[PDB]
RNA sequence: CGCCGCAGGUGCAGAUCUUGGUGGUAGUAGCAAAUAUUCAAACGAGAACUUUGAAGGCCGAAGUGGAGAAGGGUUCCAUGU
């Protein structure tokens, strides 16, 4: 809602930052093993826990 | 227009302002982003001007 | 010649007879476009916007019995399209419909 | 080529709705340019943006 | 250039204060142009000002 | 079609002008600048001469835009070129024997004569000057004379570069990867038509292949450094940007749309300089660059104790022999080297003049 | 790459390919099975009266509750449709395949379509929703296809 | 891997068996609740569906309008793909 809290709020921030593609350099790394982020979340598809 | 930390409060936002550049502010507002950091709009005072200022800081 | 153009009347009555309530006035476009194709030769026919207010001009449902057309048959030399020739419809206003021929129309 | 923004804007500026914004469909790449409420303005000024009229609803009848 | 801790140890505190102080005017600077583009040369410099901050406090304390 | 080229006798004599004031203002440059000057004020007087001749030139049009078509533009010992600093920017001082490198455009009725030389400043009577350096600015003049031999008709943009490099290996240097010169025609100064100077894979195949025509003029340039030809950005201020008339933006600022105005009305297509306006100028460069209505010309640096030289002039295309109009002041006399060209070749096109 | 039925010599003939392309595999094998054997000049008008609706293609394999036309008795055959897209899909592969042939210097007006296949590509998976809580498959069906044309006349 | 001994979590068609994959069904059922679209132009490789204009309709202020609480958490706004 409009109304959050400051804890609400900071969590949500994080969950926003956290929430972008890789770094294309990162499949340049050696032994790197990475394809994309796995943990890509939609706002619409899955809720966060709270 | 500054980025600050989120623990600063306008008092001492005023007085961060105030001695390391060498400007007098005549109010500050405050907002935290979406993304956690807080911003705060500082607005100098008149016998200031804040183009000359942010030429000097180096944010042309 | 081949940049003629003619005026003509078009019962469109007899070609909307059937047709449902909410797709009398859509088909009766496309039954004047069908007319010019057939008398220009055209695939290419454009309808002008005062024909389409006036077949639309009493709502979906009660379309005009007869319309007064003229077809006038022009080089589409503008820009490189599979047809050199378009046919441009639009709309005559008359009072009565009597005694009314099929008229070559002059420049 | 797409000129929702501009529409959108006209309205807010114009403070009428987006029935009675009319933007002009020749004119269509300059309206294209405009990206600011000062240059809808400018465009209303120009008359390349009309407001249009209210649709009448006459009392004729009900005197 | 750059500061060692060992050539730090025989300083006194007023100028360990002071060196502190250029550092942090310099880092403060170095963020700047990190935001308004900058250099690489400029951008890299960023932590090694950030460790000769370390470097002095450790010092200090 | 209404593009004005060299069939014109009118367009060749102020073209000649224009040679000619480039050649006049470079020469008192090379004289002004001494031991202990200051890089502000060499700009600042390069500026003030060439104002007060193009506006005395001409005096009987006063409708055409006519002035700097390139600032000027020093680099001493450590600066590649696009160097003009501004007054709040820290000056550097002229020492003692070093390598200075002019660059400065003149344009008239929109066609430009643009020319950059490098020279050494105090240079006693009678000494010579010797080292690693000394090899590098002769390299750049014989790249000089090659260009002007080979501009013709028939001769590729991809000959130009490979004879450079020739000749660059032959002084055991290398030019600075990736520079572009031009042709030049009515208020354009970045053409479609591009030479490309010490070219990597991905420079080539972005490159085009193209025959030299006539009736044109072409601003050939040589930059040659004698380290390993790479540069790099050490946080300097940019200065010299140029308005690109292709795309446009909307720009939201009342200071960067009195900055972009001021631009199109001085400086309306050519390169132009911080210095000419500062406070309100600093502050709209940034927005109209943000959305690439200027482009940038960047400070590029060497590695520090390099050196680094270039020369450049507008060389016209006529039917039977191209012609030089801007030319700077360099001479074998005062300047050897310990090693000359090796190639058969390169010997034959430095020894026939143009 | 390994085309199944190589040409029997490599030196009049010209190849295409596609994979995983968005038209569905029955429509395509019908469709291809059509122009197998034309000669190329006649495959493209053939392909452009099937997204016109003069010609058809008849469905003999696919045909489950595939309706009756008039044109699918110039075939020996009773049902038949108009697969516009695997029509355009043939078409560009001709295209490409006829630009090859130019490539190799080999005249275009003599090429006839000798070999054409049509291959079952991995399914893209979709979701339905139906009535009580459940979910079925919405599986696409692509196809690979791959095509060679040899000169004869 | 053969041979002499030794030791087993040692042999599958089934268990409405477990996990994974694939068919016929089948180009089938179906994409039918709330009246409705049409003409011209633009961009574009490509237009029933995008945008603009014109026309015909609908919601009809107990709205298909304008704003909030809860809940969502960046979905907001530009540009691009
Ligand atoms: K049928
Ligand atoms: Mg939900
Ligand atoms: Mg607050
Ligand atoms: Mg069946
Ligand atoms: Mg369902
Ligand atoms: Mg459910
Ligand atoms: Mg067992
Ligand atoms: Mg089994
Ligand atoms: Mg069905
Ligand atoms: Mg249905
Ligand atoms: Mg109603
Ligand atoms: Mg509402
Ligand atoms: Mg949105």
């Amino acid at each position: 809602s409009s109304h959050k809290t400051f804890r609400i709020k900071r969590f949500l921030a994080k969950k926003q930052k956290q929430n972008r593609p890789i770094p294309q350099w990162i499949r340049m790394k050696t032994g790197n093993k990475i394809r994309y982020n796995s943990k890509r979340r939609h706002w619409r598809r899955t809720k966060l826990g709270l | 227009v500054f980025i600050v930390d989120v623990k600063a409060n306008k008092h001492q936002i005023k007085q961060a302002v105030k001695k390391l550049y060498d400007i007098d502010v005549a109010k500050v507002n405050t907002l935290i982003r979406p993304d956690g950091e807080k911003k705060a709009y500082v607005r100098l005072a008149p016998d200031y001007d804040a183009l000359d200022v942010a030429n000097k800081i180096g944010i042309i | 010649n081949e940049v003629v153009t003619r005026e003509y009347t078009i019962n469109i009555h007899k070609r909307i007879h059937g047709v449902g309530f909410k797709k009398r006035a859509p088909r009766a476009l496309k039954e004047i476009r069908k007319f010019a194709m057939k008398e220009m030769g055209t695939p290419d026919v454009r309808i002008d916007t005062r024909l389409n207010k006036a077949v639309w001009a009493k709502g979906i449902r009660n379309v005009p019995y007869r319309i007064r057309v003229r077809l006038s048959r022009k080089r589409n030399e503008d820009e490189d399209s599979p047809n050199k020739l378009y046919t441009l419809v639009t709309y005559v206003p008359v009072t009565t419909f009597k005694n009314l021929q099929t008229v070559n129309v002059d420049e | 080529s797409m000129l929702r923004l501009q529409k959108r804007l006209a309205s807010s500026v114009l403070r009428c709705g987006k029935k009675k914004v009319w933007l002009d469909p020749n004119e269509t790449n300059e309206i294209a340019n405009a990206n600011s409420r000062q240059q809808i303005r400018k465009l209303i000024k120009d008359g390349l943006i009309i407001r249009k009229p209210v649709t009448v609803h006459s009392r004729a009848r009900c005197r | 250039a750059k500061i060692k801790a060992r050539d730090l140890r025989g300083k006194k505190k007023e100028e360990l204060l002071k060196q502190l102080d250029d550092l942090k005017v310099e880092l403060s600077q170095l963020r700047v142009a990190k935001v308004t583009g900058g250099a690489a040369s400029k951008l890299s410099k960023i932590r090694v000002v950030r460790k000769s901050i370390a470097r002095v406090l450790t010092v200090i304390n | 079609q209404q593009e004005q080229t060299i069939a014109e006798d009118l367009v060749v004599t102020k073209y000649k002008m224009g040679g000619d004031i480039a050649n006049r203002v470079l020469r008192s440059l090379v004289e002004a600048s001494s031991s202990g000057v200051s890089v502000l004020s060499l700009c600042e007087k390069g500026d003030a001469m060439i104002m007060e001749e193009t506006g005395k030139i001409f005096k009987k049009e006063k409708e055409m835009k006519k002035g700097i078509a390139f600032p000027t533009s020093i680099s001493v010992n450590n600066c590649v070129c696009h160097f003009s600093p501004l007054k709040s920017d820290q000056d550097y001082i002229l020492k003692e024997g070093d390598l200075v490198k002019i660059d400065l455009g003149v344009h008239v009725d929109g066609f430009i004569a643009n020319v950059a030389h490098t020279f050494v400043v105090d240079v006693a009577q009678g000494t010579q000057v010797t080292g690693r350096k000394a090899d590098v600015i002769k390299a750049a003049h014989l790249c000089a004379e090659a260009a002007l031999r080979l501009v013709k008709p028939g001769n590729q943009n991809t000959q130009v570069t490979e004879a450079w490099n020739k000749v660059a290996h032959s002084f055991n240097c290398t030019p600075i990867e990736g520079m572009l010169s031009h042709q030049l025609k009515q208020h354009v100064i970045d053409g479609e038509k591009t030479i490309i100077q010490n070219p990597t894979d991905q420079q080539k195949k972005d490159h085009e292949k193209a025959e030299f025509e006539v009736h044109e003029v072409y601003a050939v340039d040589v930059l040659v450094s004698s380290g390993e030809g790479k540069a790099k950005d050490a946080g300097q201020r940019t200065t010299i940007y140029k308005r690109d008339p292709s795309k446009q933006y909307g720009l939201k600022m009342k200071t960067s749309r009195a900055f972009f105005s001021e631009v199109e009305r001085r400086f309306d297509a050519m390169p132009f300089t911080l210095r000419a306006f500062e406070k309100k100028a600093r502050m709209g460069v940034v927005e109209c660059a943000k959305h690439e209505l200027l482009q940038p010309f960047n400070v590029l640096y060497e590695k520090e104790g390099e050196f680094v030289a270039q020369f450049k002039f507008t060389v016209l295309l006529m039917p039977n022999g191209p012609m030089r109009i801007t030319s700077g002041p360099f001479e074998p006399d005062l300047y050897k080297s310990e090693m000359e060209v090796q190639d058969a070749e390169l010997k034959a096109l430095l020894q026939s003049s143009a | 790459v390994r085309y199944s039925l190589d040409p029997e010599n490599p030196t009049k003939s010209c190849k295409s390919r596609g994979s995983n392309l968005r038209v569905h595999f029955k429509n395509t094998r019908e469709t291809a099975q059509a122009i197998k054997g034309m000669h190329i000049r006649k495959a493209t008008k053939y392909l452009k009266d099937v997204t016109l609706q003069k010609q058809c293609v008849p469905f003999r394999r696919y045909n489950g509750g595939v309706g009756r036309c008039a044109q699918a008795k110039q075939w020996g055959w009773t049902q038949g449709r108009w697969p516009k897209k695997s029509a355009e899909f043939l078409l560009h592969m001709l295209k490409n395949a006829e630009s090859n042939a130019e490539l190799k210097g080999l005249d275009v007006d003599s090429l006839v379509i000798e070999h054409i296949q049509v291959n079952k590509a991995p399914k893209m998976r979709r979701r339905t929703y139906r009535a009580h809580g459940r979910i079925n498959p919405y599986m696409s069906s692509p196809c690979h296809i791959e095509m060679i044309l040899t000169e004869k006349e």
